[PDB]
């Protein structure tokens, strides 16, 4: 959810 | 390097 | 000799009905295309030589002309996408694939190189090389008990071409192709040559940049411990792609992130978060931000490894992009962390640099910082120490920053700043 892909 | 030249 | 030929002489030689004259003309063309400065690629294309080179690729009875034409076409395919497209339009892909099985090692190597260039042009040509059936022979070339019995340059070329077959998105490589390649790529990731290792790590990084199912495909092969080992390497060309792959993996589910943590990756981040290379610091802080977006036990592992002071450090002094990644990490930490963890964060000195960064000319960082402040304030509310934190924010000049932000152009920014000033100040 709060993960941000490259 | 996406492409390389051979010298 | 064969040096400094004119394109007209090369054309006259290739147009002769003499395979040996054609060989000498093709060698002259190769030498022209191997020039360090302004190789006359477009002039060679306009002369219509690519079809003749492609035809020569099939002269099994004259391996020298095969090698020379493969070299010339490789150097043509090394330039613009239009030039690589010219190479592909001449029918070069199937000829090079057929050449992969040549009994002469140098010819097979040149074919590998040419296919690498073509595939590296982009996802369309990559998938076209795959559709022509290059993966099977490419992998058959590496089907040996020990990779150390193969020539160093041969192995490096094969690894780079495979990496290009793993590269690019929109779309990502076909799933079946990735499954076919991964075992050999893992074997290469355990090879002792720094260039093979770097290119294998680059391939893994490409395969892990996407939906979590790709990350799972990669992680199921058990590469995370080796990725962590390489993350600790001394050679920057290896650490860079290893860090990229680890970051990509921690962009996924909590269990994949946990696989990264269990391999001992966090123990390497004291160096990574202080690495003199700005890109390494930036990507390490991005990885840390994605880890602090995980579960509370994972935030606790970040704490136990003594990494919160390092985040405070990069927030205090670093390239602005790294500082933005650090602000993201702090906000994720405060959003997912317990009250005790947020208190620990405050005790490490986060407030002063966090406030100092509110004077930045980037709206997004201001937003992120304000969400972090709101979360820390919520923790304070739970502990009944909101006034203490308000004093800490005032003494370092943060209240001035929020009051100035009240008149910010963005709407969410002034909304949040006003809300803080109304709830706590």
């Amino acid at each position: 959810s709060r993960k941000r892909k490259f | 390097a996406r492409k390389r030249v051979r010298k | 000799g064969t040096v400094n030929w004119s394109v007209e002489d090369i054309v006259k030689g290739i147009n002769s009905n003499n395979l040996e004259s054609q060989l000498q003309a093709t060698q002259a063309a190769r030498k022209l295309l191997s020039r360090e400065k302004q190789p006359p690629i477009d002039n060679i294309i306009r002369a219509g030589l690519i079809p003749k080179f492609v035809s020569f690729l099939g002269k099994t009875d004259c391996s020298p002309i095969q090698f020379e034409s493969a070299w010339a076409l490789t150097n043509i395919a090394s330039g613009t996408s239009e030039q690589t497209k010219a190479v592909v339009d001449g029918g070069a892909i199937p000829a090079f694939i057929s050449l992969l099985a040549s009994p002469h090692a140098h010819i097979s190597e040149q074919a590998v190189w040419a296919l690498g260039n073509i595939a590296g042009d982009g996802s369309a040509f990559r998938d076209l090389v795959i559709k022509h059936g290059a993966i099977d022979p490419l992998l058959a070339l590496l089907a040996v008990p020990d990779l150390s019995t193969l020539a160093c340059g041969y192995l490096r070329n094969l690894t780079w071409t495979l990496s290009n077959l793993c590269r690019n998105k929109n779309p990502a490589p076909p799933l079946d192709a990735v499954e076919q390649i991964l075992p050999t790529l893992v074997r290469l990731l355990h090879h002792n040559d720094p260039e093979v290792l770097a290119d294998s790590c680059w391939a893994i990084s490409y395969l892990t940049d996407g939906p979590n199912e790709r990350i799972e495909m990669v992680v199921k092969k058990g590469v995370v411990p080796q990725l962590v080992k390489l993350l600790g390497a001394t050679e920057l060309p290896i650490v860079t792609p290893a860090l990229r792959a680890i970051g990509n993996i921690v962009t996924g589910t909590d269990e994949q992130t946990q696989k990264v943590i269990d391999a001992g990756a966090l123990a390497v981040f004291p160096s990574l978060l202080t690495n003199p290379k700005t890109n390494i610091q930036k990507e390490a802080t991005w990885t840390m931000s994605n880890i602090t977006a995980g579960r509370q036990d994972q935030i606790q592992q970040v704490v136990n490894h003594g990494l919160v002071p390092f985040l405070v450090g990069v927030l205090s002094k670093a390239d602005f992009k790294t500082q933005k990644e650090a602000a993201w990490a702090i906000t994720n930490y405060t959003s997912g962390g317990t009250v005790e963890q947020i208190v620990y964060l405050v005790h490490c000195g986060i407030i002063e640099p966090l406030m100092n960064l509110l004077s930045a000319k980037d709206t997004k960082i201001i937003q992120v910082i304000l969400d972090a402040i709101s979360n820390i304030f919520q923790a304070a509310e739970k502990l009944g120490e909101t006034e203490k934190l308000s004093i800490m924010i005032e003494e370092c000049g943060g209240l001035d920053k929020i009051e100035a932000l009240q008149r910010h152009e963005n709407e969410s920014v002034y909304k949040a700043s006003l809300n803080l000033i109304e709830k706590y100040f």
